[PDB]
RNA sequence: UGAAAUUCUUGGAUUUAUUGAAGACUAACUACUGCGAAAGCAUUUGCCAAGGACGUUUUCAUUAAUCAAGAACGAAAGUUAGGGGAUCGAAGAUGAUCAGAUACCGUCGUAGUCUUAACCAUAAACUAUGCCGACUAGGGAUCGGGUGGUGUUUUUUUAAUGAC
């Protein structure tokens, strides 16, 4: 229960404290300088990296933290954190305000990925392992509605928002018997998928680069696979 | 008329929250929140109180909270042979001995202490120093002469003294 | 031993590469008790996720202490075990299964210089519920008592059988499983046999040890949901 | 009254007193072993003398005298002597034993209470 | 908020099984013994093995999820010795010592009314 | 096990939990207690007959004590012919043969351990102590029965029993 930070170009232990209960949810905003950390105790802790200090302590949550979303822009306000737990609830924690902004439920099982975008409204994509994900609409005013429900067949361990060629909307699922899916939001249908290994094995994570052009599917029997969506949702064909 | 040494080292040093139950006949010992510190010191003051209950002198039984490495062995003359009326009750005194002569050999050499509730017998030291009095007090049960006993108890003495 | 120095063994051959962690593939079950215990929440349970999970739920029993489930310590030395039988929810319905007692608690009871009574019946219930009570008895000594012991005739230990044999029966017969589950936790049964008892002998310790389910009758979920609400 | 439950508290006591006491002597009495009580015989004359009149000991030697009890005519002894039976050396001690005891008796603003025995300790 | 489990312990004379399980006892969560943290056979019955294995069985707990348990410790039993030795009381201090809070202490280890024979024969055994 | 190997174990040992089956055996209560001629006899309930002591202002009237010959029972082990065979286990094989407090340990285990119908008749089968009768000191503990009290508890309506 003590959170290390290292630099990799001074290669030295910057920075080290203890957290309450242990850990294993830990993320970082896509700007490079907090660092979420999701305790079995319901506890969030918001650590600033550069500096290694705690800026934020949310105590709201009754289950383990299973999912932890940062949305962030540079140069701006609507800065937000969302929250999954093991129980089926979401919250949307506000930086700004220091404050809970919104709280869902209509998951029931533990909620393993979360993703907000921007709306040109912020839209959140809420999914969890009991194999359906949520679509919700929301401000910062006291405004949050839900929009589709999709059944994704698949245990999601991990979701997000992905943009097509033409700027459509997609969103990526990565689940068990290791599949990892694309979903059209408005359609609701998988456009592409990967071959099931015949080993049985999970996906635990998924890890976005270049801009979402490629992403690493992490698999339970400790294997990393590169996968280009971006050529491969040019491709008419429907396997990944 | 022992418990007035038994609350004080329990509620200063270890720091825990005792009180006696008369309705229930029991000990009760509580772990204090903002005093406690030691997460082992509640069971450590049951461990001790426990070693009081089985027949044991206090002094001896404030070793158990003293120190950590302190076990206690227990067993019955009839898990190692079926003795039955005079025999059970001659190899009770066979370890005793006369006076008790017997028991305090014993555990000077071992560095335990002994108890002989009858057919019950229960042994306080050091793993290492509990296991060969286990020896020591069974051989007197399968019919061995206790000075036989008592020159392997030397032999024994020697070599605790040396390491 | 797991040592190097440990001689080899056959078994080190054939292995399976560790490569799924079992809990991803469990999924958390939530156990309920019925109605009757004051604190329905008695824990939550595993299982792998359905490929069914509820078969395995079925036939599960669990015994856990009384003093939790009805919050009091009076309790303490109590346990009842319970089935799981329906499931919705990941809530699991259990019902009762069987009753005993800690075993430092008997060890306590069982002293020198007294009596034992121990009488058994194999009675079922008004529900078609066939089930074994185990009560324990021990002799007293009076308040002006000077002899060291207490000790009693052979003929008021079979009185005293008889008299404690007729009452589990009749409690049972004029009960269904539900109501005789009401009776056990305040331990009227033990009051009733100590006054039907008091004018053969003086009785102390008197206690039902233990409760035995031998035959169940053809599940009815309709009777399960209702003991539950 | 109250002073009742005392009065039964003593005699329960005293009856479990003697109980023990009791419970000390059939186990002693079945105990018969020669080495064993001449130990006890033995330490129980050193305490006898070191803790606890001419007129006593000439009547005892009076007695001694005339009914001639402790020599070798006696039925034991003579039984022992006759039959190369005393030259064992401890039946000996014992005919010899006898000899010296009857040779003794032939001998002539600004700026502007217990704790915890029943309830919680 | 505290999830409870059943810390099983079976002290025998040349091992200590530390089993730790769910309140039904079927699904295990976690099982080591003895001779898990030692080299050598004359030291599985170790307190120190108790110990090691104690604090390794406390980790994986904690890892699952379970922060309290009810231990549920047992000797040999049956024709044996009816007292758990010395091993599951290091290895109940140890549980102590990690931290998961203990729910209730029992000893469980199997009294037969009747038995069979003993291993000794009449002239006994355990020389 | 003092220390180890034969040995079982990835077809999952050991351990966990819900059951079922086989054969013994009645722990803890169990005691300086009880019953039986002795050897012996400890779960619940029923049947069969048997027995000591106590109470009796009931009955027969010497019918009694001891006992060669003769007869019944007789610990464990053992023999014959069936059943059963859980555990233990002479015999036997085999792992190991290093170290003296732990120096005889482990695995397998036949006969045997249990039962039915029959044989033998030996023990420190001891109280190293014939049986029957009378008499010869105080004390209070226990078992069974009986008698007595204007004693306690209980019968929680009394009571009477039962327990003290
Ligand atoms: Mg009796
Ligand atoms: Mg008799
Ligand atoms: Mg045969
Ligand atoms: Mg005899
Ligand atoms: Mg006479």
């Amino acid at each position: 229960q003590l959170l290390k930070i290292f630099h990799l170009k001074t290669g030295k232990v910057v920075r080290s404290m203890k957290i309450s209960s242990p850990s294993y949810i830990l993320d970082a905003d896509s700007t490079s300088t907090l660092l979420a950390v999701g305790g079995t105790d319901g506890s969030i802790i918001v650590v600033d990296i550069e500096n290694g200090y705690i800026t934020h302590s949310f105590k709201g949550h009754g289950g383990t933290i299973s999912s932890l979303k940062f949305y962030g822009q540079l140069n701006s306000k609507i800065w937000l954190l969302a929250s999954g737990d093991t129980n089926g609830m979401v919250k949307v924690w506000d930086l700004v305000k220091r404050k809970c902004l919104h709280t869902l439920q209509e998951h029931t099982s533990a909620v393993r990925g979360l993703d907000i975008i921007e709306v040109p409204s912020l839209n959140l994509l809420s999914g969890g392992r009991d194999d359906i994900i949520n679509l919700w609409d929301f401000n910062m005013k006291k405004k949050c509605k839900l929009l589709k429900t999709l059944p994704v067949n698949q245990q999601v361990e991990s979701c997000g928002f992905l943009k097509d060629g033409d700027g459509k909307r997609i969103i990526y699922t990565a689940g068990g018997d290791a599949i990892f899916q694309l979903i059209d939001s408005e359609s609701g249908s998988v456009l592409k998928r990967t071959n099931k290994p015949i080993e049985e094995l999970f996906i635990i994570g998924v890890l976005p680069i270049l801009s979402n052009s490629q992403m690493f599917l992490v698999l339970s029997d400790q294997t990393l696979q590169l996968i280009n969506v971006e050529e491969d949702l040019k491709n008419d064909e429907d396997t990944i | 008329n022992s418990w007035t040494k038994i609350y004080p080292p329990l509620v200063e040093h270890l720091k825990l929250q005792v009180r006696m139950n008369l309705k229930t006949k029991s000990v009760e010992l509580r772990t204090n929140p903002k005093f406690t510190t030691d997460p082992g010191a509640l069971q450590k003051g049951a461990d001790f109180i426990k070693a009081f209950t089985l027949g044991f002198d206090l002094d001896d039984s404030i070793a158990l909270l003293r120190l950590d490495d302190l076990y206690i062995e227990t067993f019955e003359v009839k898990d190692v042979k079926t003795l039955t009326g005079d025999h059970l009750s001659r190899a009770i005194g066979r370890i005793a001995g006369k006076d008790g002569k017997t028991k305090f050999a014993i555990e000077n050499a071992t560095r335990t202490r002994i108890v002989l509730a009858d057919s019950k017998i229960h042994i306080l030291g050091g793993f290492t120093h509990i296991r060969m009095a286990r020896e020591s007090v069974v051989s007197l049960i399968l019919g061995s002469p206790p000075g036989k006993v008592y020159g392997n108890l030397r032999t024994v003495a020697s070599r605790l003294k040396e390491r | 031993a797991v040592g190097k120095n440990k001689r080899l063994s056959k078994g080190k051959k054939g292995q399976k590469k560790r490569v799924v962690d079992p809990f991803t593939r469990k999924e958390w079950f939530d156990i309920k008790a019925p109605s009757t215990f004051e604190n329905r929440n008695v824990g939550k349970t595993l299982v792998n996720k359905s490929t069914s999970a509820s078969d395995a739920l079925k036939g599960r029993v669990v015994e856990v202490c009384l003093a939790d489930l009805q919050g009091s310590e009076d309790h303490s030395f109590r346990k009842i075990k319970l089935r799981v039988d329906e499931v919705q929810g990941k809530n699991l319905l259990t019902n009762f299964h069987g009753m005993d007692f800690t075993t430092d608690k008997l060890r306590s009871m069982v002293r020198k210089w007294q009596t034992l009574i121990e009488a058994n019946v194999t009675v079922k219930t008004s529900d078609d519920y066939v089930l074994r009570i185990f009560a324990i008895a021990f002799t007293r000594k009076q308040a002006n008592q000077v002899k060291r012991h207490s000790y009693a005739q052979s003929s008021h230990i079979r009185a005293i059988r008889k008299v404690i044999s007729e009452i589990l029966t009749k409690e049972v017969q004029g009960s269904t499983l539900a109501q005789l589950t009401s009776k056990l936790i305040p331990e009227v049964i033990n009051k009733e046999i100590e006054n039907a008892t008091k004018d053969i002998f003086p009785l102390q310790n008197i206690h039902v040890r233990k409760v035995k389910l031998l035959k169940q009758p053809k599940f009815d979920v309709g009777a399960l949901m209702a003991l539950h609400g | 009254p109250e002073e009742m439950r005392k009065r039964t508290t003593e005699m329960r006591l005293m009856r479990e007193l003697m109980f023990r006491e009791e419970r000390k002597a059939r186990r002693l009495k079945k105990i018969k072993s020669k080495t064993y009580r001449k130990i006890k015989k033995k330490e129980l004359m050193k305490n006898r003398e070191l803790a606890a009149d001419n007129e006593d000991h000439d009547i005892a030697r009076a007695k001694e005298r005339m009914t001639l009890k402790h020599k070798t005519n006696s039925k034991w002894a003579k039984d022992m002597i006759k039959h190369g039976m005393t030259n064992d050396a401890e039946t000996r001690e014992e005919m010899e034993e006898m000899l010296r005891q009857g040779e003794r008796l032939k001998a002539k603003n600004p700026w502007l209470t217990l704790p915890g025995w029943g309830e919680w300790a | 908020s505290q999830v409870f489990g059943v810390a099983r312990i079976y002290a025998s004379f040349n091992d200590t099984f530390v089993h730790v399980t769910d309140l039904s006892g079927k699904e295990t969560i976690a099982r080591v013994t003895g001779g898990m943290k030692v080299k050598a056979d004359r030291d599985e019955s170790s307190p120190y093995a108790a110990m090691l294995a104690a604090q390794d069985v406390a980790a994986k707990c904690k890892e699952v999820g379970i922060t309290a348990v009810h231990v549920k410790i047992r000797a040999t039993g049956g024709t044996r010795t009816k007292t758990p030795g010395p091993g599951g009381q290091a290895a109940l201090r140890a549980l102590a010592r990690s931290g998961l809070r203990i729910g209730r202490i029992e000893d469980v280890t199997p009294v037969p009314s009747d038995s069979t024979r003993k291993k000794g024969g009449r002239r006994g055994r355990r020389l």
